[PDB]
């Protein structure tokens, strides 16, 4: 709600560069986006160069829509940067789709850290150019970006059964379990113990020292073994975004500031849509409307979303989470000679009852192009 | 993919290799093989270039000159695949 005033102020505070070329050129191959994007971007000693309008061209393709090609790049690179295959990132657990910095990333790749900085730069780029990365990260990540403490609570959303194991210890006598100040870890088939403090293998966990046990296990689960990587990331990110400017957002907002989906799911959109003045899900005009939305590309879909809601922010989770609280609505207004109009105030599209699918497609597309002016 | 499977049916004629992603392919080979050509076997099954791989058995990063027997790998020896950078 205040995010609108915040994001406005944020962008207003984001200074334009006056000493830098008109476009940032990128000449990439889809087959090797990571390599190609990495070399180019980590070549640039001045971060400011990356604030130029992104001019990206894949596999020789000439003269495509600049802001639409960016959209693709941010998606494809995000797909590659965050692929756990590489061991920079990894899934929070098995049967989890969220992501976290892999502590053993340096074992995987010796130059992990410059790749982390790179990802930070690419993430800060996304922000700077009002675009988004395609990533489900754990709240801890966003906390660590604000230098905010990690807690036992934070483990629940990540791993409930493991959180419960620690919660149990908080509320019950651990003497039963003959534990030590060690955590065992498996990496590349081998297993390893890790002492949580000096000589932790010799230290029994008891009622007198369990609150210390819990604390230390959290730092080890989330903070201690990813400082170098997260630092690198933060360095790259803040090369493009001032840290003072990021300070006004919290951990929830900061996921909405930089993460989100690069296409609006249509089933989700259709699921959370209301109709007024004769229209209805199985009405002919509504059938044609969704046919259009379905047969758009992501770029046309996002331009439509902006036309009607006034934003391009795809949250993840739901269209239910769309704030009073107002969901998407489609009302009958006017005649076929009138183009359709929107009310970002009410998240409402006023759609005349058209003769055909193609009429609706054209009249709507023009109305959107009329707001591009 | 489909091709890898179909080609095997006509061969005149089991180990596992896991990734940090969750999935892990299973290859068929004889321990005479080096590291270099096994990367190709992965090129075939999943479409990953031989350059773009690191192979690790017993938590030790594997060498091109040596063979599978030289790195004491056996039937159902779990291997580990992580991308090069």
């Amino acid at each position: 709600r205040d995010y609108k005033r915040k994001y406005e102020f944020f962008r207003r505070k984001l200074k334009k560069q006056n000493d830098i070329p008109n476009k940032f050129e990128m000449k990439l191959r889809r087959a090797t986006v990571l390599e190609d994007s990495y070399r180019r971007i980590m070549g640039v000693k001045r971060a400011d160069f990356l604030k130029a309008r992104l001019w990206i061209e894949f596999d020789g393709e000439k003269g495509l829509d600049y802001g639409g090609v960016a959209r693709e790049w941010f998606f494809l690179i995000s797909k590659e940067m965050f692929n756990p295959y590489y061991g920079l990132f990894e899934y929070s657990a098995t049967d989890n789709y969220t992501l976290q910095i892999n502590p053993n990333s340096g074992l995987c790749n010796e130059d992990h850290l410059s790749y982390f900085k790179f990802i930070g730069r690419v993430a800060g780029m996304a922000v700077y150019h009002g675009k988004l990365l395609d990533g489900f990260f754990i709240r801890p990540f966003y906390k660590m970006m604000l230098h905010k403490p990690i807690t036992l609570h934070d483990m629940e959303s990540v791993d409930s059964e493991y959180y419960n194991s620690l919660r149990w210890i908080l509320e019950n006598d651990p003497t039963e379990l003959d534990l030590r100040f060690i955590i065992d870890e498996e990496l590349f088939g081998q297993t390893h113990q890790h002492e949580l403090k000096n000589g932790g293998s010799e230290i029994v966990v008891t009622n007198k020292n369990k609150k210390e046990y819990i604390y230390l296990v959290i730092q080890w689960r989330f903070v201690n073994r990813i400082q170098k990587q997260m630092a690198a990331f933060k360095e790259g990110f803040f090369e493009l975004i001032p840290q003072d400017l990021i300070k006004i957002f919290d951990e929830n907002e900061l996921e909405l500031l930089m993460c989100g989906l690069g296409d609006v799911d249509v089933n989700d959109w259709r699921e959370h849509t209301k109709y007024k003045n004769g229209y209805s899900a199985n009405h002919q005009v509504i059938q044609w409307f969704w046919k259009a939305v379905l047969m758009m590309d992501s770029e046309k879909r996002i331009r439509l979303l902006q036309f009607v809601t006034g934003t391009s922010r795809v949250p993840m989770n739901g269209f239910a989470e769309l704030y009073g609280p107002q969901s998407f609505t489609v009302e009958q207004w006017g005649t076929p000679e009138k183009l359709p109009r929107a009310h970002t105030c009410f998240n409402r599209l006023d759609l005349p009852p058209y003769e055909s699918f193609e009429e609706l497609w054209d009249k709507l597309q023009m109305a959107i192009e009329n707001t591009q002016g | 993919h489909h091709h890898h499977h179909v080609t095997s049916l006509y061969k005149k004629a089991q180990i596992f290799v896991k990734t940090l992603a969750g999935w892990g392919i299973t290859l068929e080979v004889e321990p005479s093989d080096t590291i270099e050509n096994v990367k190709a076997k992965i090129q075939d099954k999943e479409g990953i270039p031989p350059d773009q791989q690191r192979l690790i058995f017993a938590g030790k990063q594997l060498e091109d000159g040596r063979t599978l027997s030289d790195y004491n790998i056996r039937y159902d020896s779990q291997l580990h695949l992580v991308g090069r950078l």
